[PDB]
RNA sequence: GCUCGCCGGAAGACCAAGGGUUCCUGUCCAACGUUAAUCGGGGCAGGGUGAGUCGACCCCUAAGGCGAGGCCGAAAGGCGUAGUCGAUGGGAAACAGGUUAAUAUUCCUGUACUUGGUGUUACUGCGAAGGGGGGACGGAGAAGGCUAUGUUGGCCGGGCGACGGUUGUCCCGGUUUAAGCGUGUAGGCUGGUUUUCCAGGCAAAUCCGGAAAAUCAAGGCUGAGGCGUGAUGACGAGGCACUACGGUGCUGAAGCAACAAAUGCCCUGCUUCCAGGAAAAGCCUCUAAGCAUCAGGUAACAUCAAAUCGUACCCCAAACCGACACAGGUGGUCAGGUAGAGAAUACCAAGGCGCUUGAGAGAACUCGGGUGAAGGAACUAGGCAAAAUGGUGCCGUAACUUCGGGAGAAGGCACGCUGAUAUGUAGGUGAGGUCCCUCGCGGAUGGAGCUGAAAUCAGUCGAAGAUACCAGCUGGCUGCAACUGUUUAUUAAAAACACAGCACUGUGCAAACACGAAAGUGGACGUAUACGGUGUGACGCCUGCCCGGUGCCGGAAGGUUAAUU
RNA sequence: AGGACCGAACCGACUAAUGUUGAAAAAUUAGCGGAUGACUUGUGGCUGGGGGUGAAAGGCCAAUCAAACCGGGAGAUAGCU
């Protein structure tokens, strides 16, 4: 049982790219940003009430920040969580 | 037996093996083993203490009984082991109520012996009683120094006491060494010879042989330079000075005997 | 030819990291006097 | 894109360590790249790392670390008990195919497994900080059984030749398929089952150990591989539709047999040797306190569960350690073909590269190579360097010797190809058939097919047959050190150090000695056949005289002699 | 059987020429020694500066060693340049 809030908090975005559009077309698996603590089941939690859709299974990761130069000055983008989750067959996501 | 290695390469020219073939081949009694890691002469403070110790074999710790108190229960001898942590040889007994033990190897001990300890126990080879009840002139091993403590003098291959004397409370050992010392008559003490006596005869037969007992090579102090050792030094060989250890103490014949506390017992010194 | 350095993570942790140096008095002191100077990175510690 | 060349026990493929975005795409060429650069490991932007079963975490411990109390220490702190950490070791579980520009045992497809809860019905002795078993272990050697893998034939598809021949004993390609589940084999280990008692296993024990007694000779444990299923599937040479020339979608034959065969597996086995070969948990089992008709245990079945972190890329290197895109260094795994003893060597496969300045010229001189008339060490400090020797089999082989050696001593002969012996032998393997059978992965007999040296005889070609690469120079006298070893990282590898052996000497165990203001630790869980120190240095024959000097050992009558008084 | 023999890997480093503002602050190519052991190697651990370790060369202890490096006494002292 995750608390309304957290599961709120839980999820930061969508993302936009090649590789997860053609997961949510061919697998039908949606490739969302969260939080860096989010744990797989609070995230499948999240998904179920906040998008009103039944999930088979969550697969996360972590994604490394790019050491980037602005100038002269070195600096790293943050690091973040992303995750594939795998919707039930049917469930169409709007 | 003793058996000179046929000179088939050198290193093995002049080697000669102790080889019996009574002794058990085959995995030591595990519950009476337990671990033994190598120090390599070197104390808590990690600096060595004792040159010359390092590497060698990994070796079990055989837990022999040196105590021997099993009074009145007979044990008979089952077998006769290598111990890799002794000159002597151990023997596997086993006592009429179910308990076994690895003692040291007596003489003529042999699979199939009875062997009591006990102050009842008859007087024979490889039985353990007080010295007070073993008779005068007797070879013992195995022998105790405090009552009670376990057997601390006479355990290596071939070594034995005789009991000089019996005066009073106390009892005169001829200790291997030939210093005759005084010992509590209620001290116990095993009948008969200790047993690998031809342990002396063998011969390594090459540097190998030694490393393989755990002994690093020892460098003379006249081959070091002053700096390390005082015979250190000279234009090709020189030694102008007086033997004397790593520590600059004379070696040849000095007395380093100190302990005041023993002096009593001691009968006579050894010469 | 096998030059002086040969990393290894752990080691180099276990050796100058931050809880050897609190572990002793002396590494404690060293990391103070770090801090003083105003070091940005106090420790081998990544 | 087509040729050419190089690596191929790597200059290929996959990891660890280390790095930390170098990965992929687009875009830009100031700087960086030893030249140019449209290219890049460079700049900028975007994208990319998916796990119950791989690894970490986790449980367990080794060396060692920390260490409540504690012992010790001016202070700081040292050592260490209980404990708690610490892998490089022990501990549950996944395979095949398909897919991305870039991830995959992680996604998808198929087919699996594990150990936890929870609930069940069924049963009914459960229970640990304790007992026992187990885990649990060395070197070498030898086979035998296997597979990986390869070769040939069969089969299936395609081919009929840019130049003489090529419908055949011809040419090219393919002929692959897992874990799991079932079977429990080659083989290895052990005698089982029941009963009774017992000073042992800190207490108890129905467990282990020990005694008896009965009765049956098969009982159990272990075990590669094969076979079956998994699989009416998948993959499949290449054909066929579309084409952003990157590829995408459909489709799909055969898919067998024999022989050879590991250094891999059975094997943590067996045999043997002495130098005598981790620990603890998981796992099995036994009970105690306990609880007592409850919990807990095992039984299947249902359901839920398996979080977290790593996953890109380089990894013998242009990405790690060397200031460099540096001829250096860097642990593990994989190991095709022909020749060969071979992981050597040569040429190749798969795969990967041509080393980020080129173009000419064809002087001296330098580097690295090739050949050389006659002579053959005359060179030189010195045959330094080169040259030479170089294989297998067989014959043959001196002094001296510690009887092992010396010895590959020396020196010689044979060596290709073809045919025959023998349309392929000796051997190896081994199918049908036939017989037996406690029935199976069984035993006999049987020899088809397959593979296959070595030799002899006869012929034959060349200047030359161990034809290339590869691959000892040999002998004689002699110093030193017995020997194998070690050493001045980076001018010294030796006659130096070490060595087995020898001798002296200390040391009686709270050992001498060593590290420690100390506690303590090593010596040693050793005990004089042991340990320390010193010298000598295998083996053989030996090892003389001197105790005045300096040391050490013993003595203590006298002389002298401190604090103290 | 073997600190046995020949010989790749692996460990080494006897000769050579090359290099010596190097490709390289010790390498190269050609040969060379050991190659079941007193062998070699990965990972982790321990020993600390008059201290360690040393089959002993004053060797080695982070390209540094007859006393490491870093900071301090410290502007040591310098009848010398
Ligand atoms: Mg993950
Ligand atoms: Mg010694
Ligand atoms: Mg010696
Ligand atoms: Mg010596
Ligand atoms: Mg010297
Ligand atoms: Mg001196
Ligand atoms: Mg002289
Ligand atoms: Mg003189
Ligand atoms: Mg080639
Ligand atoms: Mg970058
Ligand atoms: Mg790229
Ligand atoms: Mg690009
Ligand atoms: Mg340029
Ligand atoms: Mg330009
Ligand atoms: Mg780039
Ligand atoms: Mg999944
Ligand atoms: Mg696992
Ligand atoms: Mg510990
Ligand atoms: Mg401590
Ligand atoms: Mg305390
Ligand atoms: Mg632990
Ligand atoms: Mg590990
Ligand atoms: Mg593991
Ligand atoms: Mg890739
Ligand atoms: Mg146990
Ligand atoms: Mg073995
Ligand atoms: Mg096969
Ligand atoms: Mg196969
Ligand atoms: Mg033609
Ligand atoms: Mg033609
Ligand atoms: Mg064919
Ligand atoms: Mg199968
Ligand atoms: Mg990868
Ligand atoms: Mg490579
Ligand atoms: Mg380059
Ligand atoms: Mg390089
Ligand atoms: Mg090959
Ligand atoms: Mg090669
Ligand atoms: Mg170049
Ligand atoms: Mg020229
Ligand atoms: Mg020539
Ligand atoms: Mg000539
Ligand atoms: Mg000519
Ligand atoms: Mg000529
Ligand atoms: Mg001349
Ligand atoms: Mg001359
Ligand atoms: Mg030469
Ligand atoms: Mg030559
Ligand atoms: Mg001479
Ligand atoms: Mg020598
Ligand atoms: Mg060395
Ligand atoms: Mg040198
Ligand atoms: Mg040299
Ligand atoms: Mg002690
Ligand atoms: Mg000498
Ligand atoms: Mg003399
Ligand atoms: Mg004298
Ligand atoms: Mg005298
Ligand atoms: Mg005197
Ligand atoms: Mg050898
Ligand atoms: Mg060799
Ligand atoms: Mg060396
Ligand atoms: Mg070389
Ligand atoms: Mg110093
Ligand atoms: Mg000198
Ligand atoms: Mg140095
Ligand atoms: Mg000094
Ligand atoms: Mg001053
Ligand atoms: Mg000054």
């Amino acid at each position: 049982m995750i608390r309304e809030e957290r599961l709120l908090k839980v999820l930061r975005a969508p993302h936009v790219s090649e590789k997860a559009s053609t997961a949510m077309e061919k697998s039908n698996t949606i490739v969302l940003k969260v939080a860096k603590d989010a744990t797989k089941a609070e995230i499948k939690a999240a998904v179920q009430k906040l998008f009103e859709v039944e999930v088979e299974v969550v697969n996360t990761l972590v994604v490394k920040g790019k050491v980037k130069r602005h100038g002269q000055r070195i600096g790293r983008r943050s690091d973040w969580k992303k995750a594939y989750v795998t919707l039930k067959e049917g469930q169409n996501l709007d | 037996a003793v058996v000179k290695c046929k000179p088939t390469s050198p290193g093995r020219r002049h080697v000669v093996k102790v080889v019996n073939p009574e002794l058990h081949k085959g995995k030591p009694f595990a519950p009476l083993l337990e671990k033994n890691s190598k120090s390599g002469g070197r104390n808590n403070n990690g600096r060595i203490t004792t040159r010359h110790i390092g590497g060698g074999h990994k070796q079990a710790y055989r837990i022999v009984d040196f105590k021997r108190n099993k009074d009145g229960i007979p044990a008979v001898v089952e077998r006769l082991e290598y111990d890799p942590n002794r000159s002597a040889n151990i023997a596997l007994v086993l006592y009429k109520d179910g308990e076994r033990r690895y003692i040291l190897a007596p003489k003529g001990l042999k699979a199939g012996d009875q062997i009591q300890s006990g102050v009842d126990a008859a007087i024979k080879p490889g039985n353990t009683l007080p010295m007070r009840n073993i008779p005068v002139g007797s070879t013992v091993h195995n022998v105790e120094m405090k009552p009670g403590k376990g057997g601390q003098l006479a355990r290596s291959a071939g070594t034995y006491v005789q009991i000089v004397a019996r005066d009073g409370a106390y009892v005169t050992l001829r200790l291997r060494s030939g210093e005759m010392r005084k010992v509590e008559a209620d001290c116990r003490a095993t009948l008969g010879e200790v047993g690998n006596a031809e342990h002396m005869l063998r011969v390594l037969g090459k540097a190998g042989a030694a490393r393989w007992r755990g002994v690093r090579p020892t460098v003379r102090g006249t081959a070091m330079n002053p700096v390390d050792h005082p015979h250190g030094g000279g234009e090709g060989r020189n030694f102008g000075k007086h033997p004397v250890t790593p520590w600059g103490v004379q070696t040849k014949g000095k007395k380093t005997r100190s302990n005041k506390r023993t002096d009593k017992f001691i009968v006579r010194r050894r010469s | 030819m096998k030059r002086t350095f040969q990393p290894s993570v752990l080691k180099r942790n276990r050796s100058h990291g931050f809880r050897a140096r609190m572990a002793t008095k002396n590494g404690r002191q060293v990391l103070a006097r770090r801090r003083a100077k105003g070091r940005a990175r106090l420790t081998v510690s990544k």
